[PDB]
């Protein structure tokens, strides 16, 4: 144990990275894309996931005229996640 | 506040060593835990910009004797300061050491970056009106230094009983030429993955008419000795 | 005209590059320059490569100072040893020597061997983004320089490759009034390729990455649907061309 | 063990360079934006939880 | 015997700092891909479109 | 040999570290997909063979 063998505390604290992925989900809702190339620019959310739409070649009109289904199943599969991190720690033996 | 069986003299832990003992003379348990050692560490700027050092005491606090505590030790030399400013040399836990001003070693909390609150809205856009032509750099290596070292000149310089008494231990000397030799052979394959991609060599036309655009310094003017360009001879000259 | 593709390859209408043309060779001259000066002045920016040669001669240095130990023989000079000593009395001292250098050895062989792994694996990135930032155009986020990649230039240096990224930063924004459609007659309209604008007073349609407005015609934008169902359609006239020439 | 020259140093730099580069690894991971940012308190995200 | 002990758990060091090393430039990347844009690569940002 | 600690149980440790990460990766690279699929007898692939 103490044999001379030190554990060094690491740089960045764990309410620093903590903070920085508080800016990354921050910029990906209220921007999008954009923050990483130059500036933040405000995008109403709504047409971030009509644009990412149009990224995998779904019309956009699939979006707004589901949207409350969309939304629906985004959030169940949030809570599904929870779920799977709060009852089970099995993929997180990559960590361990 | 441990309770020995009746019996017991001393106790170990799962490191086999011991972390507590009974004293013979008086029935009382007392509790074996090392002396305070630790790494000292030196922040420094630069010989070339100053000689006011600071000193670190790392794992320890600041028993022994501008001398404060972080979660990486004691920390004499220092002056800690409550503002925040890009982080310049690490010393551990969010804490980094910088030679700021008269001017004197100061020891702060690492800033990671300016604050922002992005706007949002159900209906608010923000389009951009112009832009920016940015050139940026990358700098990758490639290859490395080859080396092959020949065993028996480093371990028996010009020896006979030596390379017997080397001869005794099997092919150790012709495993580590071969490792070697797989090594300085990778760093061929390394450049000619990279620079070799194409077969053709192409070459730009003596009328130099791109749009506008005025590629001299990284074209390779002929003029010199060694066919290489303006930004590669300023490359070239900063690696030693 | 390869410029015209690049700036279509980053949802850029190609215009924008023709009407701008002299201002974005400027832009890239000037910062050709800027390139030129910010290596010219500090000497510390090729750091990546002058790791790898400080590294490796320090392992050299340690390989070379390693022959001055005695690893538990009378000296470090074998000829001392074979001076001094029977042939039977030297051996031992020469076992020892032998011993110590021999780990020296492989020691060094092993560091050399991890370190030759790191130097292939950014040797593999560096090969890939010959291929990709240099030979191509990629869409890879960041991968070719911070941005939106238009091109890539490959230069030289002592063990390396050195690549300049020439990417398209946006600059200028300006706060806009947006809305998902219009609703013109009962029936909901989604742009093509851009995102509906209003100044304050008329509603515009334009491309994401640059402000040029185009009047909100029938062949800018698409009919899916009715007025019901999107969450934030707003009314306004859609332009007909056909209507001022039948 | 001082008769044996240089391991303890060569050890120790390599250890060294270790901690060195974890620090580089979650400073590459994590910190790829320089403006931090914060969402607004209203959460209108279309419907988004 | 102490001094091999002790090389040999820098050896091991390394080699799993290398492995370490190589699953955090992964991990830089889907930042710089999957979260920052909008991935066109197949199964690199999960399994789907 | 018994004197010499815990060397050959570490070694095996390496070696059966090094065989389980060989079928993770003839798993990993050629098990990317979970139903078996079979081309139908009738082979009509626009002219392609
Ligand atoms: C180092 O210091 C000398 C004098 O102390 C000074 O002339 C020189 O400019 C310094 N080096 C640099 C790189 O500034
Ligand atoms: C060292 O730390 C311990 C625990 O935080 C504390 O009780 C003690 O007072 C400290 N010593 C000095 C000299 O500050
Ligand atoms: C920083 O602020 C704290 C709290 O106000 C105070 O205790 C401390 O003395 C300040 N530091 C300096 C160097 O004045
Ligand atoms: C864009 O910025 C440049 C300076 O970088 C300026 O000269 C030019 O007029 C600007 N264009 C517009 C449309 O504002
Ligand atoms: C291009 O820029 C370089 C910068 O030194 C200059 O010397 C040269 O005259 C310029 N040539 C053209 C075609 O503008
Ligand atoms: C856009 O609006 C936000 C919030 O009102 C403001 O902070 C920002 O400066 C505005 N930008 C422009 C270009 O009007
Ligand atoms: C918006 O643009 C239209 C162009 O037809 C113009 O008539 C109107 O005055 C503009 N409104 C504002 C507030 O700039
Ligand atoms: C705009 O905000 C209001 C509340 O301020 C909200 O009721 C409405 O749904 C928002 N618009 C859209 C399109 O969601
Ligand atoms: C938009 O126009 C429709 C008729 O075309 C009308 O029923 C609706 O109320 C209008 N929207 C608003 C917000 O008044
Ligand atoms: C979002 O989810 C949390 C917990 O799942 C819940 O407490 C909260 O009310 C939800 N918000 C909305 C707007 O549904
Ligand atoms: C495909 O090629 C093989 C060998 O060239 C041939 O035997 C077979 O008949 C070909 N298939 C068809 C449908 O002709």
């Amino acid at each position: 144990k103490f044999n001379g063998l030190t554990v060094l505390p690491p740089l960045l604290t764990d309410e620093m990275i903590a903070q920085y992925t508080s800016a990354l989900l921050a910029g990906t809702i209220t921007s999008g894309w954009t923050f990483g190339a130059g500036a933040a620019l405000q995008i109403p959310f709504a047409m971030q996931m009509a644009y990412r739409f149009n990224g995998i070649g779904v019309t956009q009109n699939v979006l707004y005229e589901n949207q409350k289904l969309i939304a629906n199943q985004f959030n169940s599969a949030i809570g599904k996640i929870q779920d799977s991190l709060s009852s089970t720690a099995s993929a997180l033996g990559k960590l361990q | 506040n441990k309770k020995f069986l009746p019996f017991q003299q001393f106790g170990r832990d799962i490191a086999d060593t011991t972390d507590a003992v009974r004293d013979p003379q008086t029935l009382e348990i007392l509790d074996i835990t090392p002396c305070s050692f630790g790494g000292v560490s030196v922040i420094t700027p630069g010989t070339n910009t100053s000689n006011q050092v600071a000193v670190l005491y790392q794992d320890v606090n600041c028993t022994e004797v501008n001398v404060f505590q972080t979660r990486a030790g004691c920390l004499i030399g220092a002056e800690h300061v409550n503002n925040s400013y890009e982080c310049d040399i690490p010393i551990g836990a969010g804490i980094c050491a910088s030679y700021q001003t008269s001017q004197s070693i100061i020891a702060y909390t690492m800033s990671l970056g300016a604050e922002n609150s992005v706007a949002y809205s159900n209906n608010s856009i923000a389009i951009p009106t112009n832009f920016t032509i940015s050139v940026t750099t990358e700098i990758l290596p490639v290859s490395m230094t080859k080396t092959s070292v020949d065993c028996t000149m480093y371990i028996c310089g010009d020896s006979t009983e030596c390379s017997n008494l080397l001869l005794q231990y099997g092919s150790f000397c012709t495993q580590l030429n071969r490792a070697l030799t797989g090594i300085a052979v990778e760093q061929d394959k390394n450049t000619q993955e990279v620079f070799a991609q194409v077969k053709q060599i192409y070459k730009t036309p003596p009328i130099k008419d791109f749009g506008g655009f005025n590629f001299s310094q990284i074209l390779p003017d002929p003029s010199k000795p060694s066919k290489r360009s303006f930004i590669e001879d300023l490359l070239f000259n900063k690696v030693t | 005209m390869q410029m015209a593709y690049r700036f279509n390859g980053i949802g850029v209408t190609q215009n924008v590059l023709y009407e701008n043309q002299k201002l974005i060779a400027n832009q890239f001259n000037s910062a050709i320059g800027k390139i030129q000066d910010s290596l010219s002045s500090t000497a510390s920016a090729l750091g990546k490569l002058q790791d790898v040669v400080n590294q490796n001669a320090q392992a050299l240095n340690t390989l070379v100072k390693q022959l001055s130990s005695n690893f538990g023989a009378i000296s470090s000079v074998l000829n001392d040893i074979l001076s001094r000593l029977d042939k039977v009395e030297a051996e031992v001292q020469i076992d020892r020597l032998i011993t110590g250098r021999l780990q020296s050895l492989q020691t060094y062989v092993t560091q050399q061997l991890i370190r030759a792994a790191e130097i292939r694996a950014s040797a593999n990135l560096a090969a890939t983004k010959m291929s990709e930032c240099v030979l191509g155009q990629s869409k890879r986020v960041d991968f070719c320089g911070k941005g939106y990649h238009l091109m890539s230039f490959p230069q030289s240096a002592p063990h390396g490759v050195v690549f300049l990224h020439v990417t398209y930063v946006p600059a200028q924004e300006k706060n806009f009034t947006t809305a998902p459609a219009i609703c013109h007659d009962g029936k909901a309209h989604f742009p093509r390729e851009g995102v509906f604008v209003s100044n304050g007073t008329h509603w515009f349609v334009t491309q994401r990455n640059f402000y040029e407005p185009q009047i909100i015609t029938t062949d800018n934008t698409f009919v899916s649907g009715n007025c019901d169902v999107v969450i934030g359609i707003v009314n306004n006239t859609v332009y007909d061309p056909l209507q001022p020439e039948l």
